[PDB]
C-alpha cells in the first residue's frame, strides 16, 4: 500500500492495456484484410434484419 | 467417512 | 352448455410463452476481465500463527 | 471534509482508476435505494444472455 | 476479535490442565 | 398450444415489447386507438 | 443435403456468452 | 506521501490505453435506423 | 454472538421457505438462475437475482450502521 | 504523527475476515452438532 507497491500494481496494469490495444489493432486489420475476426467488443447484430 | 460426516458432507454441499 | 363446445375464433394460436434472443448493438456490453473468485479466502496461516 | 474527499478523488483521476466507492457499494441499503435501476439491468443483462 | 464460545471453554479447560500438569511434574 | 419450433430474435431496442401489456411508446405513436373519440377504435380492438 | 438457417430451432447466431464468474 | 508526477505520468498512459468505447475503424457497419430506434426506445 | 440472521428478511412478496429454497437452490446449482428459479417455484429468475443482491450478508461485520468511518 | 490510515485498513480488513469467519464456525456447529437446536441448525 506504499508508493513502490502502488507504482508497480500500475506497471501490472499499463502493460495489460498495452497488449489489448495489440489485441484490438490485430483484430482490426484481420477484418480489413477480409477475415471476420471477433474484436473485444462482442460481434454486433446478425443477419436478422439489420445487416 | 464416518457417518456422522458423512449425512453432513452432502448436507453441507449438495454436490 | 359447456365450456370448450362454445364457439371460438379461428386463429393463429398464442406464442405467449415463446423465448426470444436479442440482437444487441455492438458498444452495448461492456469488456470484462478479472475473473471473480467464487471460493471464500482462507485463513489458516493467520489463525495458525 | 472537502479537502480530504478531492484529495483521493484527485488521486482516483490522476492514477487511472474509475469505479463506485468501494465502501458504499458493500453494504445492502445501497441495493434497496437503487431498486429501479437493477430491475432493469437485471433484465438487460438475462435476456441478452449474460446472466 | 471479538471471542468464541467454545475456544473461550477451550482455552479455560487447555489453561487449567496445562496448570495441572506444571503444578504435576515439579513433585 | 404449439411448441416453438423456431427461432425468434427480436432487436434490442424492442426489449419494451410484452405481450397483453401496451408501453407508453405504443400510445404515443399509435394515439388513435387510446382518445376515446370513435368507439371502434379502442385499446381491446389494438390489442386484439 | 439440407442446410439449416439461422432461424432454425437452436441454430441462432447470437451464441450465449458467459459470465467471467462462470 | 507518494511521488505524483511520476504516477500520473504514468497513469496518462494508463488512461490513453484505456478501453473506454470504440474507436472509428473497429465500429463495424454503422446502422443508421438502429441508432434512430434505439434512441426512441427510452432506455439508458 | 453477533451472528447474521438472514432468515429474518421474510418480507411479504418473499417467505422463509422461499429463502430456504432460494439458498438450497445456489448452492445446489452455482449461479444457473432458471434452474434456480425452477426449484425455487413461483418466482422469476428476475426476482431471484434480485433478492440474491439485496441480501444483507455481510453488513454485520461491517463498522457502521449507515459518526462516519473517516479516511 | 497520527499517520498510518493504511496498516489500519489492513487490519480492518483481517479483523473483518476474522469475525466472519467466527460467525460462520458458528453457524457451521450448530448445524453440525445437533446439540444444538434445529432452529439454530437447519436454521
Amino acid at each position: 500500500f506504499s508508493n513502490k507497491e502502488y507504482i508497480s500494481r500500475l506497471w501490472h496494469t499499463l502493460k495489460y492495456y498495452q497488449d489489448l490495444k495489440n489485441t484490438r489493432m490485430k483484430s482490426i486489420t484481420s477484418t480489413s484484410q477480409k477475415i471476420p475476426s471477433a474484436s473485444i467488443w462482442g460481434n454486433g447484430y446478425s443477419g436478422y434484419g439489420n445487416g | 467417512l464416518s457417518t456422522n460426516l458423512i449425512s453432513k458432507i452432502s448436507l453441507l454441499r449438495p454436490s | 352448455v359447456d365450456s370448450k363446445l362454445l364457439p371460438k375464433n379461428i386463429e393463429p394460436p398464442l406464442t405467449s410463452q415463446y423465448s426470444t434472443r436479442h440482437d444487441a448493438p455492438r458498444g452495448l456490453f461492456p469488456f470484462e476481465s478479472y475473473k471473480p473468485s467464487v471460493q471464500l479466502p482462507d485463513m489458516a496461516k493467520l489463525k495458525k500463527m | 471534509n472537502e479537502c480530504i474527499a478531492s484529495t483521493s478523488n484527485a488521486l482516483k483521476v490522476l492514477s487511472g482508476d474509475e469505479g463506485y466507492n468501494e465502501d458504499m457499494v458493500r453494504r445492502a441499503n445501497f441495493y434497496k435505494e437503487n431498486e429501479a435501476m437493477l430491475r432493469e439491468n437485471i433484465e438487460v443483462i438475462l435476456s441478452n444472455g449474460r446472466m | 476479535m471479538n471471542t468464541s464460545d467454545s475456544e473461550s471453554t477451550l482455552y479455560k479447560y487447555l489453561k487449567e490442565s496445562k496448570r495441572k500438569y506444571d503444578e504435576i511434574t515439579h513433585p | 398450444e404449439i411448441p416453438q419450433a423456431h427461432e425468434i430474435v427480436i432487436p434490442s431496442y424492442s426489449k419494451w415489447f410484452n405481450l397483453e401489456k401496451i408501453h407508453s411508446i405504443e400510445v404515443q405513436s399509435l394515439p388513435e386507438f387510446f382518445t376515446n373519440r370513435i368507439p371502434s377504435k379502442t385499446p381491446e380492438v389494438y390489442m386484439r | 443435403k439440407r442446410v439449416p438457417n439461422p432461424n432454425f430451432l437452436g441454430n441462432c447466431n447470437i451464441k450465449d456468452f458467459k459470465p467471467p464468474y462462470i | 506521501g507518494y511521488d505524483i508526477n511520476y504516477i500520473s505520468k504514468i497513469g496518462e498512459k494508463i488512461d490513453s490505453n484505456k478501453p473506454i468505447f470504440l474507436f472509428a475503424p473497429e465500429l463495424g457497419a454503422i446502422n443508421l435506423h438502429a441508432l434512430s430506434m434505439s434512441l426512441q426506445s427510452k432506455n439508458l | 454472538l453477533k451472528k447474521v440472521k438472514i432468515l429474518e428478511q421474510i418480507d411479504e412478496n418473499w417467505s422463509k421457505e422461499d429463502l430456504q429454497k432460494l439458498l438450497k437452490g445456489i448452492q445446489e446449482f452455482g449461479a444457473d438462475w432458471y434452474k434456480v428459479a425452477k426449484n425455487v417455484g413461483n418466482k422469476s429468475p428476475e426476482q431471484c437475482i434480485l433478492r440474491f443482491l439485496q441480501l444483507p450478508i455481510e453488513d454485520k461485520f461491517l463498522y457502521g450502521d449507515g459518526n462516519g468511518l473517516g479516511p | 504523527v497520527g499517520i498510518d490510515t493504511h496498516t489500519a485498513t489492513d487490519i480492518y480488513q483481517t479483523l473483518i475476515a476474522l469475525n466472519l469467519d467466527t460467525t460462520v464456525n458458528d453457524c457451521l456447529d450448530k448445524l453440525l452438532n445437533d446439540e444444538c437446536t434445529e432452529s439454530t441448525r437447519e436454521n
